[PDB]
């Protein structure tokens, strides 16, 4: 019913706010980590998500644009504290 | 039976199962209709993932309900 | 062979082109195909048609790959 599905919502919040998933800011499916590095690949669209910062490892021109997206590195400059390898 | 899975921000597909039918199966359903290899998928009902062996009745999953579906991806 | 074209069609090897509805035999490596007969363009890897019926660019129907960056399928490399 309508329970089952505010019993999801819920857990997907809980899962958002506890950064054990996000949603792909490309095509928008919610994608959670299973071990590995600072990032993933979307299945979906193929887009790289850093995940460390939640967000898209590059701008619209894919990899290597960064005119959007964290910017690991540029001017040495790490994309977060904790990053490792965010690609 | 139908059943309705979210996917996308608002978008949602249709399958045609069984209340028999097992987790295994229905994920393979989702391969073949939207690509998406069985081991990277978790499905949501009722606020808990969906083990497997279990089928839809243990989780009394009928007609017209509506699980979520989340994408498991290894890190880089 | 005629009998062989039956089996194709129900394991996903042929289907039917979404214009005129005759059989058409997979093209392997691809994810588009021109039918033969209508010469409508067809998304192979979705199974459907790749337009609408404004043809190439009529985003209004077909599988619609591309629109927001996002592929029509997740194994398409290329459907046109
Ligand atoms: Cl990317
Ligand atoms: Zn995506
Ligand atoms: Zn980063
Ligand atoms: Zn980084
Ligand atoms: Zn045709
Ligand atoms: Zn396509
Ligand atoms: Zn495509």
């Amino acid at each position: 019913p309508d329970v089952a599905a505010r019993q999801t919502t819920e857990m997907l919040k809980v899962m958002l706010q506890q950064g054990e998933a996000m949603r792909c800011p490309q095509c928008q499916i919610v994608v959670q980590k299973k071990d590995g590095a600072d990032w993933i690949r979307c299945t979906v669209c193929h887009t790289e998500i850093c995940w460390v910062t939640k967000g898209p490892r590059w701008g619209p021109g894919g990899p290597g644009d960064t005119s959007g997206g964290c910017r690991c590195r540029v001017n040495g400059i790490p994309c977060h504290p904790s990053c490792q390898n965010c690609h | 039976m139908q059943i309705f899975v979210k996917t996308l921000t608002g978008k949602t597909i249709t399958l045609e199962v069984e209340p028999s039918d097992t987790i295994e199966n229905v994920k393979a359903k989702i391969q073949d209709k939207e690509g998406i290899p069985p081991d990277q998928q978790r499905l949501i009902f009722a606020g808990k993932q969906l083990e497997d062996g279990r089928t839809l009745s243990d989780y009394n999953i009928q007609k017209e309900s509506t699980l979520h579906l989340v994408l498991r991806l290894r890190g880089g």
